[PDB]
């Protein structure tokens, strides 16, 4: 709700004070990364 | 006159050194191992 305005019941965070007493919004979780890594093998090496 | 064959058979070890004489001068070549066998088939992801 914005005081002294023509619209109330606003939705979504304002662009003025998006933090309001917090610096980092810590988010802990598990990530799985199945990627196409560029690497041939333990091959591509002199045999000796 | 049989000494020719006997001396050819007897004093025929130093010829081993001749190999080195050809091996020292020549240039060798080594190669890395090639990945053998079939390759796994993997395309893209379905597209929109």
């Amino acid at each position: 709700k914005l005081t002294r305005t023509r619209l109330d019941r606003l939705y979504g965070l304002p662009a003025a004070d998006p933090n309001n007493g917090k610096e980092y919004y810590e988010i802990a979780g598990r990530f799985s990364l199945i990627s196409l890594v560029p690497s041939n093998d333990d091959y591509q090496t002199p045999i000796a | 006159a049989s000494l020719i064959y006997r001396q050819l058979l007897t004093n025929s070890y130093t010829v081993d050194l001749s190999d080195e004489i050809q091996e020292i001068g020549s240039t060798k070549s080594q190669n890395v191992t090639i990945n053998p066998g079939p390759f796994a088939q993997t395309g893209y992801a379905p597209v929109n």
